[PDB]
């Protein structure tokens, strides 16, 4: 079965120019084309037969595909271009066939993040659970850790989170943390924090409430 | 013109 | 306009039987190829199917043949993919395209919305949406117990997008899913604004509006 490799992440400075190669034995000798895909949006093709560009897709976009590698070029890079790409092309073997795409991160100052604590709802208190939930919001890069205290015990296996995509406008990212402990748990303390760690803060944050106050 | 061959 | 409206979608159990459709319009529907590609969750885009403009001819992925059938009615610009003995690695995002063949030049110009198929034999389950609640301040809402993904999230009726934002979804110990949605907004604005989180979960058919106030 024919393969084209991509590497799966690729990291540009905002302006600067990004290029995303396709490796194929025999690229040159085949057509490629190129496909953006935004975070959990559908793919658009802004390359097709190696080089030609379809309408409305800007100029900073440009494919070659010589040799052994098919490339496509971002010039001026924008938070907007942040996306998964991938090449694809034809060959006899498989029929379509698809790289594994490439990761686009822009590159940017370092952003700390806000950080916000939210206690559990009494609607949700009613049915047993409680769901605490600590945001970190517009921050850069994304490596940060969150930890959870509860009367100033540190908290493990109670906790899930994920994070976005870097943001299309300000090419920061977003965590969301949840603390899930019973109610009878949630009754039996008083202090809920959640401890931020992020290379733009020269001393770790926390955010606290204090249960019925 | 339709065909994917 | 070049338009492509999927349906069809949701749960289905290893197996088990789901038929997708693609609707076409704003183009002579008979004059291209068809296919059907996928996405599994976190992974990379796969070639489905295809079927010439005619429909004389059929394609299949080794990963589906003489599991699918790709189908179109050039009267009525629907295109179909009977999918039969589906597997847990059939669960994806399904996305209809047309395609451009010059067999040398095959390329995919338009494609519809993605529809996620998820193949398991666990049980389907609407979500609680809960208040996410206390300068800028922040607000949102927790989604909280579905099954199977996905869940859309709106505010305001999509009124507000600007700093929006919208989280993967994790999976629980329980095996139900959970996402927040959050917005920024002035802290001053909390007494007079309305903030509403509109989720709609198709596969339970449930739809949930909540408003996210300070208690």
């Amino acid at each position: 079965s024919y393969e084209l490799t991509q590497l799966p992440s690729l990291s540009v400075s905002l302006g600067q120019t990004a290029s995303i190669t396709c490796s194929g034995d025999n690229l040159g000798d085949k057509f490629v084309c190129w496909y953006q895909q935004k975070p959990g949006q559908t793919p658009v093709l802004v390359m097709y037969e190696d080089t030609k560009r379809p309408s409305g897709i800007p100029e900073r976009f440009a494919g070659s595909n010589s040799g052994n590698t098919a490339t496509l070029t971002i010039t001026g890079t924008q938070a907007m271009d942040e996306a998964d790409y991938y090449c694809q092309t034809w060959d006899s073997s498989t029929d379509v066939v698809f790289g594994g795409g490439t990761k686009l991160t822009v590159l940017r100052t370092v952003a700390a993040p806000s950080v916000f604590i939210f206690p559990p709802s009494d609607e949700q208190l009613k049915s047993g659970t409680a769901s605490v939930v600590c945001l970190l919001n517009n921050f850069y890069p994304r490596e940060a850790k969150v930890q959870w205290k509860v009367d100033n015990a540190l908290q493990s296996g109670n906790s899930q989170e994920s994070v976005t995509e870097q943001d299309s406008k300000d090419s920061t990212y977003s965590l969301s943390s949840t603390l899930t402990l019973s109610k009878a748990d949630y009754e039996k303390h008083k202090v809920y924090a959640c401890e931020v760690t992020h290379q733009g803060l020269s001393s770790p944050v926390t955010k606290s409430f204090n249960r019925g106050e | 013109n339709g065909s994917w061959h | 306009e070049v338009q492509l409206v999927q349906s069809g979608g949701g749960l289905v159990q290893p197996g088990g039987s789901l038929r997708l459709s693609c609707a076409a319009s704003g183009f002579t529907f008979s004059s291209y190829a068809m296919s059907w590609v996928r996405q599994a969750p976190g992974k990379g885009l796969e070639w489905v199917s295809a079927i010439s403009g005619s429909g004389g001819s059929t394609y299949y992925a080794d990963s589906v043949k003489g599991r699918f059938t790709i189908s179109r009615d050039n009267s009525k610009n629907i295109l179909y993919l009977q999918m039969n003995s589906l597997k847990a690695e059939d669960t994806a995002t399904y996305y209809c395209a047309r395609a451009v063949v010059f067999y040398y030049s095959k390329y995919f110009d338009y494609w519809s919305q993605g529809t996620l198929v998820t193949v398991s034999s666990a049980s389907t389950k609407g979500p609680s949406v809960f208040p996410l609640a206390p300068g800028t301040a922040a607000l949102g809402c927790l989604v909280k117990d579905y099954f199977p993904e996905p869940v859309t999230v709106s505010w305001n009726s999509g009124a507000l997008t600007s700093g929006v934002h919208t989280f993967p979804a994790v999976l629980q110990s329980s095996g139900l899913y959970s996402l927040s949605s959050v917005v920024t907004v002035p802290s001053s604005s909390l007494g007079t604004q309305t903030y509403i989180c509109n989720v709609n979960h198709k596969p339970s058919n449930t739809k949930v509006d909540k408003k996210a106030e300070p208690k």
